[PDB]
Order: C-alpha cells, then structure tokens, then sequence
C-alpha cells in the first residue's frame, strides 16, 4: 500500500495505488483506496481492509447525521477527531493508518494523518503505507511553497510511481482525485501514462 | 492410589475397599472408610482427589434423603445412578469440575440387585463385577478366570481373599487392611475386616 | 515448622516450635504457633501464617456468634467442617494451610486435622511440618493411652527436640500446652539450648 | 486424541425398499475392556434409527436431549417425524455448542412413512450433512469401511444380500482396529417388519 | 474448493465443483455449493462447510422478511452489508468465504466476501484451493461484453483446470446462469471422469455369515 | 538462512530441442533490490540450467560444474557429459548435503538435446528428482502448469514458434498475480545448433477493467 | 528445517504356488499439487526377484542404487547370483544401519522360492521383516489389507471352499481392488503397473485409471 | 505384547502372543515372538522388534564363537551378562528391549530377565509386556514347583488368553515352548478363537 | 524402594538392607541382594539407579582383588573408601556419570571397625551409624534416642528390629523382609533374615 | 549506518556517515568506515565492527602477500572474490554489507556490492545500511549517465544528508573519498557545509 496527500491554496490532491495482497499472491489488482466520506471530504485506507471499511462507514454515518441537523457543511477537523476517537478506543484490536483530506468554507484545503496509535496531526503534506519508507527523501527535496494544482498532481503521480517499483506489496494503477471549491475531479493513470525511469546498466 | 472392588450375584451384592489415608510418604490414618450410605439398601464408593469426593458424596446423599422425605418412598439404584451421572457431567463443563471415580452397589425389590461403574467423565456402564485403582490390573483376570453367575455367598468371600493376597505379593504399596460389606433383601450388613498380619 | 499432637486418657497434648524463616534467613525465633482460638478450643500453625491466622480468627467469630444464637457451645467436628467448607472455595488459587483442631465435647476428647486441599480426618496421633517424619518415629515408640501426664510431657519435649536436632527449618523453643475437661492451660516454654544439657546431650 | 479415548464404529447402507444400520459393541478406557454390552444405536420412532460414536458421555447426553425434544415435537403436532427434519434438528443442536461442543459423529437411517423409500444421512462434529445414495460410515476405523463398502454394494440389493455384505464388511474391518470390536450388531428396516441380529466375532 | 464467478453482457454465470474430503479420504462425490439467496441472487460458498450454510440460511430469511415488508425485489447491496457486518462482529472466527452474485433492477453485480468483512466488486473472481489455475485461465481467455454460450464454456474450462490439477477437488461440474428473464440452474452440466468397469465379482452368496441371536417385530 | 532469492522458472519441450524462461530479480524479502541478474547458465554445447532460490548457492554450483566440465574436456578422449549425468550428479549432491543438515536452498530445471532426443529434468533441495515433458517451479506451479498441460493433452507435439508463443503467454500471468516478480525476463533454446539465450523482453498488458 | 517429505504411492504384493505379483500406482505428489503421473515404484533386481518402495523419494532412489551396487559385489566375491532370503537378510542390516537417522520407505519384495514356489517379504523402515502371503503396504494399506484377507484367506466365511488361487484370478482381483481404491484416496490414480514373476521370467502390464 | 516364562522340576516353559500394532492399526497378526537363538537357548521379543532380533543374533554368533574356541557350550549366566553389557553402551538413545534368556547348564535350569535400562535378574516366574499385569494373577494362583507337564501347558495358555481378552494391544495366536536337558521343542501353536469355545 | 543401614560398635559392625526389586507397579523379586564382598573383611552396600550399581561395584571389586593378588596383603577400609570416592568423582564429570549411593562398612586389625557414607556426589563422610533412602527419616531419630557408643550386640539387633517395625508401621511401601550381616575380628557372619509375616 | 558508492568515467566515489551505536547510546560519533585494502582499493564497513575489521585485516594480508610475488598491481574482482569466499564460508559472521570500490588498469572504476551472504554483483551505483531505504527513489530519479567528479560528489553528499535526517542510527559528519588513477582524495563535511533542506 502507498497513499499520499498534498495541499494547495484553494483545495487538495490525493493519490493512491491499486493493489491488494494476502502473502505473495495478488487477490486484486484494481482495488479503490479512495473512500468518500462527504460531498467534499475523502479518506485513504491502509493496513487491514476490514477495519478501515468499518471505521469509514461508521464515520460517514455519524457525520451525515450530524450535518443534517446543523444545516451547514461540516469541517475536516470534525471527521478527523471522530476517526481519532474510534481508532484510539480500540488501539489493541485495529491496524488502520489513515489519512484525511478535504475542503470547507471556513478554512481552505486541509490534510491530517492518523496512525495506528490514535494521534492526529495536520501537515502541509502527508504519506503512508509500507512503500512510503522508500520515498521519504523524494518529497523532502521537491516540495516547495507556492505550488499550483497540476504541479501537485504530477508530483503525487511521480512519488507513487517511484514507490511502486521497489516495493512488492504495491503496484498497478494510479488513482488521483483533485478537490476544490467548485467540485471534485477524479482521474486514473495506467500503462504509458505512468512515468518511467531508465534502469541502470553497466 | 486407592482400591475398590465390587461383585454381583444372584440374590446379593458384595463390596470391598481399603483403609488407608496417606500424604505422599506416610499413611496418616489406617481406619479410613470410603463408603457412603445413601439409603437403606444403597451404597456409594468414591475415590480420587482430596475434597471433591466428600463434597460430591454429601451433595448426592442430601438430595436423595430429600427425595425420600418429600415423596414417601426411596429412589431405586438406576434412578440414583443416572442422577449422579447427569449432575457430574453438568459440573464437568463448569467452573467447579469434580475428579472422582465411583461404584453404586444397590438392591431393589422389582429388578433385583445392581452394580454400576462410573469414570470421572460420567460414562455409566453396568457390569457384574468391577474394580478401580491400579490394583485392578492384577485382580480382574482372576475374576474372569473364576467368576460364574450362579455363585454362592461364601465362595464370593473366598475369591475376594484370593484376589487380595495377590496384592500383598506384587503390588508395591502395603495395603494391609480392608473393609468388606454385603447387601441383600434385608439391608446392609457388616462383616469382619480382611486383615493380614505383619 | 514442626507441630505434634496426641490424645490419651488424661486429655489431649499439643506442641510446636518457635522458628520462622524466609528462605535460608531466620526471621523470627519467638513465634507462637499454638493459636488460642478460645478458652475451649485450640489451633495450630503450619504453612502460611497469614492464612492460618485469618481463617481461624474468622472461625472464632463464627463460633462466638453460634454460641450467642443457640445458647449452646459448639463442637469440634462442626468447627472443622465450617473451616473446610469456607476454605474449599479458594481451591487452586494459592492458599497453604495445615492445622489441628483440639478440644473436648460431650463425645469426649477431640482431635482433627485439616488442610487447604479439602481433606478432613480424625485421629489419635498427628505431626505436621518439615520435621514431622523425625517426630513420628520417636512418638510411635512410647505412645500409650494409659500414660501419665509427666511421662507424656517428657515424650512431647523429647520428640520436638529430636525433630529439631535434624531439621534445619525447625528449632528455637518448645512450648507445651495441655487441654482438660474445663478448658486448657499453658505448661512451659522450654529452650532447646537448655534441654541439650538435661538430656544425654 | 480425545475422540479415540473410548472407540467405536457404525455404518449404514441402502437397499431396494429396505435399509440397514450396524454398529460395534465395546467399552474401555484407552487400553482396557470394562464391558461388552454398550449401546450406540437408538430408535427415533418406528422406521427410523440413529447411531453415534465417540465420547460415551456425549452420545448419552445427545440421545437424552434429542428424545426430550422429539417427544414434545410429536406431542404438539400429532404425526411421526420425517428424516430430513430430524437431520436439521440435530444439526442445529450441534451448532448451538459451536464453542465447547460435543465430540460425536451421528449417522441417521430410516424410511419415509408416506412413500416407503430409503434415506440415510451422515453428519459430523458440527454439521455439513452428506445425503448420499450408497452408504455412510462413522467412527475411528473409517478407512477400512470405505475400502470394504466401495468394492461391494451393487446398486440394487435385497435384504439377505444386504445383511450379508454389511456384516462381512464390518467384521473384516473391526478385525483391523484394536480399540474397536468385541462384537457386532445389525438392524434391518423394511416396510412391515424389522430384523435385529448379532454376529460371531473374535473376543480378543 | 474450486468456486468461480463471472459477469457477461446480460447477466451472470457461476460455477463450482462437487467434491468434499474429510482429511484425505473422499467422503462425498456429489455435494451442492451454489446456494439460493433470493429468486435473483445465488451465493456459492467454501470454508468450514457449516459456518457458510448457517450464514446463508440466516441471510435468506432476513431478505425474505425485508422483501415481504417492502413490496419489491431485493438487491445485492443489502446482502453484502449484512454479511460484512455479521462476519466483522466475530473477529474472524467464522470461516465463510463466498462469491455472492446476482441481478437486480440495475445491472448485474458480483461481489467476493472474506471471513473478516472485506469485500470487492470485481467482474470475475475465484476462490478455494484451486483458485489460482482458474484465475490463470480467466486472465488468459477473458474478454468484456461476452455472451452466454461463451461464458459457460469459459467457466467450465476454468473449473476443469482446477479439477485435474488439485488433490482436493474433482467431480461432476455444476453451473448457474442469471439474466433478467432467465435462471438456468444446470446440475450437472458435464461429467469429465467416471468409474472404471469391473473385471470380476466376489460371490456374494447367502448364508455364509455366522449368527448368534435373532429377533423379529411385526408391524401394521 | 536464505536472504536474496528468485521466483519461479518455466520449462517446455517441443519437437526438436527445449526452451526455458526466467525473470531477473534478486529480491530481499519485499524489496526489489537487484533487477539485472541472470538466473540461467550454459553448461555444455548441449546442456543448460535454471535455478530458483538462494543465489549464493546457485553461484557455488555454477563454479563447481564449470570446473568439472573444464576438467573433463582437457583429456580429449572423445567422451562428453550428457544431461542425465548432470541430473544424477546434482541429485546426489543435494541428498548428501541434506543428510548432514547443511542443505542448498534451490530448485533447479535442466534441459538438453542428446543424440536425437531432448531431455527436461527437475531437482529439489532434498534430492527429489524426476523427468517430465514440461514443468515449472515456484508459484508458477499453480498459474503456469495448468495451461501447459491443457495444451499438451490435445496435441503432445509442438513447433518452436508455437512453444515460444505459449511461453510468452504464461510469463504474463505471473506478473499479474505474483508479487515477487518483475517485467523483464530471458528466454533460451537448446537445439542441434547449440544453446542460444535472448535479450530482455517484455509482456504486453491490458488494464481495461480499471474503468469498471 | 524438516528433512522429510510425503509423496504417497501405495504398493501391493501377492504370492502363489508358482508365481508372484507386484502392483503399484503411478503418480508423484507434494502437498496439494501433482508433480507427474509417470513414476513407477517397482524395480527388477534379478531374473526372479522384484521390489517395490513407497514414501520419501530420495531415500527410495539411493536405496535402490545401493542394493544394485551390492548384488554385483556378492556375485563377484562368490561367483553366483543372490537368492531372495539373502536379499531380505541383507536389507534388514542395511536398514538398521541408520537406526538413529532412519529412512522413510516401506519396502516389499516378491519373487520365487528356492525350489519353485512364491515368496514375499514385508519390511519396516528399521529392518524388521517376516515372510507373509499377501501384503498391501503403503498409504492405502487400511483400504486393501481388510479386503485381501477375505477373498484370499476366506476369513469370516463359513461353508466356503479353499479353491487355491490362480494367475488370471489374482490379476483381475488386483485390477479391481486398485480401481476401487482410487475413488477414496487422493494420492493414488492415473495408472497402474503390474510386474509378474513366473518360472519363465518377468512380465509387465499397464492399466489406466481416472485423472482426478 | 505379553511374554511369560517359568521354570519347574522338568525344566523351563515359555509362552507368547502373535500381534503387532502401529498406533491403532493392526499391521500383522502372525509374528514370531519366541526367538530360536540356538538348539539349547531361547529368547523373547518385547518393545522394538528390530533391536530384539539384531542383538540376539549377535549374541548367538558370540556363543558359537565361544563354543568353537573353548570346546564347551556356553552358560546362561555368561550369555545374559554379555547381552546386558552389549546394550549398556546405548543408554539414553531410544532403545526399548525386554528379554528372557532360558537354558539348562551343568548346574541345572536357568532363567534370566534383561532389559535396556540395565537390570539383569534371575527368578522363577517372569512376565513382561502390556498384558503382564493380567497374566501374573493367573500364573501365581495356580503355580507350583512339583507340577506335571500336562498341566503347565494349560496354565500358560490360559494366562495368555486371559491377558488378550482384556488388553487391546495384544491378541492373535499363542506360541509355547518347552526346554529340556537335551534341547528345546516346539509343542504347539494355538488360536484364541479356537480356545474361546474350548472354554465358555 | 531402597533402604540401607549401618551401625558401628566397639569391636564389631552391623549392616542391613532390604531385598526387593520392581518395575513401577510390581515387585519382580523378593530375594534380592544389594551387598558385595570386596574382600574378607570389607563390605560394599550400593543402591540407586538400574545398571550403574553393578557396574561400579564390580569395577571396584576387581581392582581390590587385583591389589591383593598383586602385593601380598589386603587393603584397609579407610583406603578403599577414598579409592571409591576418587573414582566416582572422576566419572561424575564425564559422558558416563554414575548415579548411586553406598556404604562401606568394614573392619581392620589396627584401627578397629569403621562405617562410611556417600551421596552420589562423592562426599565421603564418616559416622558411628548411618542410613539411606526415604525410610531414613523414620529411623534415624530412633538411633539418636537409644544409641550409645558402648552398645553391645543383641542390643544393636533389637534397635534394628525397632527401626524396621517403625518402617512397616508408617511407611507406604511394603519392604517385608531384610538381609542383615555382621563383621567381627574373625570375619563376616550372616544372621537369620529379619522377616515379618 | 549509511554507505554509498557511485561510478563515473575515470574512477569512483565513496561516501559514509560517522556514527556507531550501542543501543540508544552513541559510543562514537567520528568513526571511520572507509577501510583501505591497497593503494587504490577501498571497502565500506556495515554491520558488526568486529567481524568487518577481522575480515578486512585478513584480506589485506592475503592481497599484500599475493601482490609481491606476481610483481603486478591487483584488481578489484580479486579482492571482491576473496571477500565473497570468506563471507560464504562463515555465514555466521553477520559481517554483512561490504561495498568494494576501486580502480584497475584493465577496466576502470569498479563497484561491487557483496551483501549479507556470499553473493557478488556489479552495479553502476550502490547503497547500503539501515538508512538506505529512505534514499532509493531519490537516487532512482537523479542518476544519469555522463556524470563528472563534482556531480557524483554532490549527489552522494545530498543523498547521505537526506538519509541521516530521517534515520536515528546514522548521523554526524559525512566522509567522502574520490578514487582514480592519479591518486586518492579524502575529505569530510561537517556543520554548515552539509547540505540542508527546509522544514
């Protein structure tokens, strides 16, 4: 697994891979790791799939029920705190490693991380999964303040690709989603669309 | 280990046990008694762990006497045996399992005598003769060799003594003293103890 | 530890030692192992002191409540049964206990032995502790229902001293008691360093 | 294991309009005989029988509970029970104790009291019935039975040939297991009569 | 042990084997796996073989209740949700792998469920010991927007390749087709292997087995 | 204990000659560490070898066999080593080192073309050896062998092109469904003209099922 | 690690007044997969003695090589062929040699007696042998041994004639038994090989079973 | 397994069963448990068969070597001493053996019991195996030194039958041998099913 | 199980043991003998494991008899005891360690009688009386109560009978008959076995 | 521990960190992990220091002994093979990584990557240690054919700095070496000279 999330001025960008594994055999090669929670809020699953799916469903239910009363679009901190509590009350039975991203009218695009412990931190960008260790150095040497949309898109694509070559538990298709005020836009990359780097030969 | 033996006949029943209570090197008592009287014509012989025996036996005796005092008549050995088996199997899968082995010699005016056998898992077989303990290895074959259904009363005691001396020749444990009892149509009787000098 | 007890014509005799260790270190050498439950009954300590004390103080409480409710003093068999039934609930948890209940009732003298496992048996001669095997051998040569009080005292002293001379976890002093039909009395608290001179030592 | 602490074996076969069920006879503790008249086959109504094998305690308990339920069934609604409902009842009873179960492996054999055609079933520790049309076995010496039955059982057989083949299979099988044997019993069910038989075996 | 399911132009096709083994001894040679969930939904199930039967019966009962109360044909999403939740409630102590599939007002739908509560919505899936060869056949000879008599052959080949190549599966082959106006449930579709002919007999005479006792009971 | 390894290998036997194929990856657990290593050797002008498992032991065996061939080819006695002899020698070596509890983690595939007939072998780490018309190791024993068998049953004689096509077909399923794999492999052929190994290849893929 | 494996491969033998029969399956397995379907387990030592083995394969192979190497030694040092009793007495010792790291093979030997009769010897992996009339060692022993004792020993059959065995009857019995013991065991099938020893020499047959 | 042996006025008598098991599956039921070491000695099998055969063969070979070298038949005492000192070098490896050596030397009959642990002891009545406990009871109540030959046979046979009746790992056939001043003889080999009817 | 006892007087020595062998449920023998005669006035009583006792005792016996037939005189007990101790402690730290206990009652012309003790770890104490086995618990005290240095012969025999009665009264194992011997200035003498019906 | 080596036209470049741990306590912080074997042949130590020092001393002994008989400079494949044999024989060393760099007259700058176990491989660039995982992608994005000395040097420095900021078992100063025909050039980077990124 490998998930990445980036923040720009008026919105955010997400990125994920399309592989699932149960050992050395591939049970699926197209799975979708981008789960919407509201009209303008998303999530990114990692670790066990059952626990992630359950947690995300319950959070979606609670957030819809809480928004239908106040008569106001929700915030991202709310969903992040709900996730925090749900994953902290059961930290001895769960393995989730989740990320949250979205948009709201008070503050602009927002990103948060929630590892297995039950913490909650916001950051200019975030990454997670097993194949992230292999790119902790690439996002550091390339990030810069003042990035536009397309820049974040191609940045996420390149990082995902570089993580999907050396790791055996990740690969396949690259799914992307761009969030802003006007609306959402999804995208999928495969084959000759994915970047390529020449292999070294003596 | 302990030792219990039971024999059935045409119109009677015979039972015998040991008289020794020891703690791992020393025999603290030589006048023990492992027979529990549940009715006028019923006996129970229990063996095994330390405290489970007495608790179980007292429970069963209380409930049988309660039946007798409540209804007006007594329980026949078959009903008592199945009750014992049911309660023991129910307590097996609980927070208070009992580890005991049992014999339930008895007599009735309808179906005649009866000698049962029960393990610590509540199996409830039925047999004409039976035994417990390690000493049952050097004792059952003799019964198979010499037992016959239409046996008399004194020949039973002779055969019992026969299979008792074999214990004082091969069995490593001393076991010098034994208690013996008999049941018939009139009730329980008590006979002289089968002791051997030293 | 080392305790002994035996009954005969003139009542029951009880005896114990006065040592308490924690491994190889002698913590105490003036312990009182003959628990005075009441002016009618007696006890004995072996194994765990906390348990042998708590579960007999509770027994004293219950016997007093019984005497108050029923206007009749309790017996020995009922006492032992109460203790055994109250202790059987804790089977397999870590209790260690060995005790002797001694007294006198309408059925004559009374001596019973109890432990935490659940066994409860009467008798005429008992010894408990890590040095009861050395005491049995010398009490068995000299026991007789038709004994005189002085000879029985001497026999108990001698048995305890000989057990102490061999067992490492046993020694100190010898406190001898005596129970009669109208209560009990304390007899002596001799010291082993002085018996070794009186006797052939 | 714990299933092999006592030993036993039972089998069931179909015929033209008849059916057969057989079992061994022995009770012992892991190396030692105690008696030879143990019961493993029980009636569950006219023209329907059930046999059990494994821990004696559990076969006794299961039989008692099953009769406790079946009597009430027949009393509320007045009609004899059919085999499929009995199979489902037993499967539910076994699955109830999925944790802390009964160590037993039943085998059911009987007829249909409407159209007298055969029926046989073989459950397991928990369930997964195996409704077949040839035969079923249950016990510790199962390989011997599966090897003897397969060769035999022509597709159609009359009562006599059925008794013969099932007896021969059971005999030549239990004579290859040590914790099972010491006798054999067989029951044959037809439309208007039932046959019960014992055999001449090795008591060793 | 060799389940398989596929989606085609106008419905869904589904197949399995017919063998069961208690250890390493064939206990049965014709066992049914394609279970009925609703008049337009069928669920094939591997696993411990009882945890999968009870679950299916329960879900079918609840779906019948929902249908009777509402007043229209059920859907697949409801069954998926029910199974997901009931399996997650047990932390994996219920082995109930399934390939649930069916059709509703919308297009066809194919799901795969695992004992923990994970699901997928693939177009073709397999399961059981022998799933790898079948998945290989699929990956090689699969296409989109296929017809009925092609998907049937595809599934049959995928099953046969898992029969002749795995020690835990082999027998007659089943099948099931579900469209908006058809529910073909073919059992059996084809028989690849059979027993060999006998070259002799054993002389099953009458009166060659000893007897010690006998009893007779007449009936009415 | 094994550290750097390799995944499965294939094998097929056609009318005249034999063919083998194998990827290029020295994985270390879950990490694709090396990506341009060859796991195939040419022993003689009529014998080859492919290996799967620890790479160090494969190197050891390569050294030993090369030195043995050089030692036997110096005499000039008109004799030579055949594939069956290689097969048996390997079997004996593995059994010996296993009987002393110091085995070699490796499964090997041998192939050759003797006087008029081809040969295709198999050797495990414990010494289990045998022959067969076509076989594969590793996870490929589940994804690849079915297709080969289904094709050999209907026609157990194939042409060179018809074998290379089937090989290029089966080395595409492992990429789809095997995690410890890569999209780069070698294909080698043995005939009367000798051995011939080809360059790195690739398998065309389709992901049309991602939009649904 | 574990230095053993399980491959299956039941074996069967029969003796007669002037003939002997040895039958085997033809298949090799590892876990839940199939390696091949042509691997007989019956071998010929001399013109009047054959032997079959089952279990771990490497041990089988090396043991056959050992026996074949020692028969020639005996022939060289004594100028005469070795009998059946001698081979059995040698095998007992060869096996007991490795009493603390044993083989895992269940051997069976069939052949002709000294004069003209038929002899069978069943062994264990430690080296305890005894002469018998019929034995069905292997994985499916429990399926065949209870059958050969009724139709050949006439046990639990009253008022039955002895009617000694013959050749064709035994052959057909073997065929039927192995055809029935393939629908219940999963390690057995796909073919059946028979070797027959008579006054003339050694003959072979072949039969086909179901392919799972 | 059940193997018994006892000596009396007219020499020694040995008896054994004929069953072998591998867990709960009966491998064979026609085994030879009374080994014929020499025309003047006898043995017995219990535990592992390979061992109880290999080591007794070695013993027979050594006895023959001694006879050739010294021109005098070996004795029972020295034979059992050899057999005991042979397996003592394999203490704590897995060997299982229980054996009875029987004979008649210049000082009369002789019966020794040996095992893999190391205890070698004489006696007059011995019985080993999983069913020795059931056989001791019948042998004791019935034993006597001034017995005839026609009765000791039935005694041993009944002991073995009653041992097989209860024990499950023992059954099959009954083998019986009798040693004399000259040599030993094979007197009979009976079956349990043929004895059950002889009794009730 | 096992039981050895030794008592020392002013001009004699008295040793006793049980005579029983068993395999975990049954006593195979009732006429055993745990004693060994190393020389004319030396006695070794060994007990313990199964096959180590006889091996060790016979090794010692052979070497002592060899010393005698080689030099011209006998070996004093105070020397044989240290020989035994040295050999046993040496073989304790090898591939074949022996697990046995033993006493070495004896008599000499210069130093008089003697009685020793070992504990399978090569200790070699020395006492005027000693015992082995579990039974030692129920019969050592008695000695300390009734023993005197100037104990005559019949009184020692009576003390022995007393200890054996105590064993048969409080001990669980049967042990019904014992073998007793005495050593004096003239040699070894065997007395009537102490048997209880 | 973070070791790295890159190959350019004439010769090669090596780079390493300067830390040694004993759990969570830094026992040394100026360590030297670039061991010379000959005039123009260098080894990089990763893993236990004892085994590495021992094997390197033995290999230096062997080489120096076998370079005075032939009277000809040695190669790099020879040293790599000696290491391979010595590390395959005793697979209980846990010596683990050695990366071996040098210059021979026949070939040019050579790099070998003997890992845990006794296998050997030649690559254009190699990395090793616990902190290498965090710099794979970066390298895979930055390597290009046709580099010069300064480019290799700064690339190595940047990679090491990036690996040391994220790993706890690596840090301190950055030691660099450049090898070619003319000679050896050693240097160190500490403090403000180290390339720093933003946060």
């Amino acid at each position: 697994t490998t998930i990445m999330a980036v923040q720009f001025d008026g919105g955010v960008v997400l990125g994920a891979d399309s592989r699932t594994t149960t050992g050395s055999y591939i049970a699926n090669r197209v799975t979708d790791k981008l789960t919407p929670i509201h009209d303008r809020i998303f999530c990114c699953r990692s670790g066990s799939a059952a626990d992630t799916q359950a947690v995300a469903d319950a959070v979606t239910y609670q957030l819809g029920f809480h928004s239908i009363e106040l008569n106001e679009p929700p915030l991202v901190h709310t969903a992040a705190s709900l996730f925090k509590e749900m994953c902290y009350r059961y930290r001895e039975d769960l393995m989730a490693g989740i990320i949250i991203a979205g948009w709201d009218p008070q503050e602009g695009g927002q990103v948060y991380s929630v590892p297995m412990g039950g913490m909650m931190v916001r950051q200019s960008f975030a990454i997670g999964g097993s194949g992230s260790s292999y790119i902790y150095g690439y996002v550091d040497a390339t990030y810069r303040e003042g990035m536009t949309k397309e820049e974040c898109l191609q940045f996420t694509a390149n990082a995902l690709a570089l993580a999907m070559e050396r790791d055996g538990s990740s690969g396949g298709v690259i799914r992307l989603a761009a969030i802003a005020e006007s609306g959402v836009e999804r995208q999928v990359l495969l084959g000759d669309q994915i970047p390529k780097f020449a292999v070294a030969t003596l | 280990m302990e030792y219990l033996i039971g024999i059935q006949g045409p119109d009677y029943v015979l039972v015998a046990s040991d008289r020794v209570a020891a703690s791992n090197i020393v025999q603290m008592k030589d006048d023990h008694d492992k027979m529990f009287k549940m009715s006028e014509k019923i006996l129970l012989l229990c063996v095994g762990e330390a405290g489970d025996t007495v608790q179980f036996a007292e429970y069963i005796q209380k409930n049988v006497q309660l039946y007798k005092m409540r209804n007006g008549y007594e329980l026949s050995p078959t009903a008592a045996a199945n009750f014992t088996r049911r309660n023991l199997a129910d307590c097996l899968r609980s927070r208070t399992p009992y580890h005991v082995n049992l014999l339930l010699a008895g007599y009735d005016e309808h179906e005649g005598p009866a000698l049962y056998y029960m393990d610590y898992l509540a199996a409830l077989a039925k047999a004409p003769f039976a035994a417990h303990g390690y000493g049952a290895f050097l004792t059952l074959s003799i019964l198979d060799r010499y037992y016959t259904p239409t046996i008399s009363r004194e020949r039973a005691v002779e055969l019992l003594r026969k299979c008792l001396e074999e214990l004082q020749k091969r069995f490593i444990l001393n076991l010098p003293t034994f208690s013996v009892r008999i049941i018939d149509k009139n009730g329980i009787h008590d006979l002289d103890n089968i002791s051997f000098p030293k | 530890t080392t305790t002994l007890a035996f009954k005969f014509r003139h009542g029951v005799i009880v005896a114990a030692d006065s040592r308490a260790t924690a491994g190889a270190y002698i913590a105490s050498q003036t312990v009182k192992k003959v628990i005075e439950i009441n002016p009618y009954l007696l006890g004995t300590m072996a194994g765990g002191a906390a348990d042998c004390s708590f579960w007999e103080r509770l027994l004293a409480r219950q016997c007093r409540i019984y005497e108050l409710r029923n206007k009749e003093r309790i017996s020995v068999a009922a006492a032992s049964k109460l203790l055994a039934n109250m202790v059987y609930q804790y089977k397999g948890m870590g209790l260690s206990m060995g005790t002797m209940i001694c007294g006198w009732d309408k059925r004559g003298p009374g001596l019973y032995y109890v432990d935490s496992e659940g066994n409860r048996i009467s008798g005429a001669t008992f010894s408990v502790g890590s040095g009861s095997v050395y005491a049995y051998g010398v009490m068995d040569r000299g026991y007789s229902y038709d004994l005189e009080v002085e000879q029985a005292y001497d026999l108990a002293r001698r048995a305890i001293y000989q057990a102490t001379y061999r067992d490492a976890y046993s020694g100190g002093a010898v406190n001898l008691y005596h129970v009669r039909e109208d209560g009990w009395i304390r007899v002596s608290s001799d010291n082993v360093a002085d018996l070794h001179e009186k006797y052939s030592g | 294991s714990i299933m092999s602490y006592n030993g036993g074996a039972v089998m069931a076969m179909k015929g033209k309009n008849c059916v057969a069920i057989a079992a061994d006879r022995r009770f012992g503790i892991q190396a030692q005989l105690v008696t030879t008249d143990f019961q493993k086959i029980f009636p569950m109504g006219d023209r329907l029988y059930i046999g059990l094998a494994g821990l004696a305690t559990d076969v006794q308990t299961v039989a008692q509970r099953l009769k406790f339920r079946l009597n009430l069934y027949e009393l509320k609604e007045g009609r004899q029970i059919k085999p499929y409902t009995l199979m489902s009842m037993v499967a539910n009873l076994l699955y109830e104790k999925r944790f802390g179960p009964y160590y037993t492996e039943p085998v059911i054999a009987g007829l249909d009291p409407k159209t007298f055609k055969p029926f046989i079933c073989s459950l397991d520790l928990i369930g997964c019935p195996m409704v077949t049309d040839d035969f079923v076995v249950s016990g510790t010496c199962a390989e011997q039975m599966y090897g003897m039955c397969e060769s035999l059982w022509e597709p159609n057989m009359d009562p006599d040939h059925l008794f013969e083949t099932i007896s021969q299979a059971m005999l030549n099988a239990v004579d290859r297991d040590a914790v099972s044997g010491m006798g054999v019993i067989v029951h044959i069910i037809e439309k208007d009569k039932i046959t019960t038989r014992t055999l001449k075996a090795r008591m060793d | 042990t060799t389940i398989a399911g596929v989606v085609y132009k106008d419905g869904i096709v589904l197949g399995a084997d017919t063998r069961a083994t208690e250890g390493m001894v064939v206990a049965d040679k014709n066992c049914s796996k394609i279970h009925f969930i609703s008049p337009n939904i069928y669920c094939c199930g591997a696993g411990t073989a009882a945890d999968t039967d009870m679950t299916t019966q329960l879900i079918s009962s609840n779906l019948e209740l929902h249908s009777l109360s509402t007043g229209r044909l059920p859907r697949v999403v409801t069954a998926n949700r029910m199974l997901k939740q009931m399996l997650f409630r047990y932390r994996g102590y219920i082995g109930a792998a399934l390939v649930l599939g069916g059709v509703d007002v919308t297009g066809p739908h194919l799901y795969s469920i695992y004992p923990h509560g994970s699901t997928d919505k693939l177009p073709y899936v397999t399961m059981g010991s022998g799933s790898l060869a079948a998945m290989a056949v699929f990956e090689d000879k699969f296409r989109p927007d296929m017809e009925e008599e092609e998907a049937k052959n595809l599934v049959s080949e995928a099953i046969a390749a898992g029969i002749f190549n795995d020690l835990g599966s082999g027998s007659n082959i089943d099948l099931c087709v579900i469209s908006k106006n058809k529910l073909d449930f073919l059992r059996p579709y084809t028989v690849p292997n059979k027993k060999g002919t006998r070259l002799g007999r054993y002389r099953c005479e009458k009166g060659t087995t000893a007897v010690l006792t006998e009893k007779i009971t007449p009936l009415e | 204990n094994p550290m750097v390894t390799g995944t499965s290998v294939l094998g097929v036997k056609f009318e005249g000659g034999v063919v083998i194929a194998a990827d290029m990856l020295g994985s270390y657990g879950s990490l694709a560490r090396f990506r341009n290593i060859s796991r195939i050797m040419r022993v003689n002008n009529s014998t080859m070898l492919g290996a799967s498992g620890d790479y160090a032991d494969f190197q050891y065996l390569k050294q030993v066999l090369g030195q043995m061939v050089i030692d036997e080819e110096l005499l000039g006695d008109g004799h030579s080593y055949s594939p069956r002899a290689i097969h048996s020698w390997l079997t004996r070596a593995m059994y010996s080192r296993r009987s002393k509890m110091n085995p070699l983690w490796n499964t090997m595939v041998i192939g050759g073309y003797a006087d008029g007939e081809s040969f295709l072998g198999y050797v495990d780490m414990l010494g289990v050896a045998y022959e067969a018309p076509s076989l594969a190791t590793g996870y490929g024993a589940y994804l690849a062998q079915p297709l080969l068998r289904e094709v050999l049953e209907k026609q157990p004689v194939l042409s060179q092109t018809e074998a290379r096509d089937l090989v290029e077909r089966c080395m595409r399923v492992l990429y789809y469904r095997d995690a410890r794999s890569y999209n780069r492999f070698q294909t080698a052929t043995v005939t009367e003209k000798g051995v011939e190994i080809e360059g790195p290849l690739s398998t065309e893929t389709n992901w049309d099922i991602a939009h649904m | 690690f574990s230095p053993y494996v399980f491959n299956g491969g039941t074996i069967l033998a029969i003796a007669g007044e002037d003939f002997a029969i040895v039958a085997s399956d033809t298949r090799l397995s590892e876990g839940f997969s199939i390696h091949t379907r042509d691997s007989p387990k019956c071998y010929k030592l001399t013109d009047k003695t054959v032997i079959g083995c089952s279990g771990f394969h490497g041990d089988c192979l090396t043991l056959t090589k050992i026996i074949e190497a020692r028969l020639k030694m005996y022939k060289h040092s004594n100028n005469k062929a070795m009998t059946t009793g001698a081979i059995a007495a040698m095998l007992s010792t060869i096996l007991y040699s490795r009493r603390f790291f044993p083989y895992y093979v269940y051997n069976i030997i069939g052949g002709l007696d000294e004069e003209g009769k038929g002899a069978v010897y069943s062994f264990d992996p430690v080296g305890s042998y005894q002469r018998d009339s019929f034995k069905a060692g292997g994985s499916a022993s429990a399926m065949l041994q209870p059958l050969l004792d009724n139709q050949v020993g006439f046990k639990n059959m009253q008022n039955v004639e002895h009617v000694p065995l013959s050749l064709d009857r035994a052959m057909r019995l073997v065929k039927d038994v192995f055809i029935s013991a393939a629908e219940r065991d999963v390690y057995t099938g796909d073919a059946l090989r028979i070797c027959i020893v008579t006054k003339e020499g050694i003959r072979e047959e072949t039969v086909s079973l179901r392919k799972d």
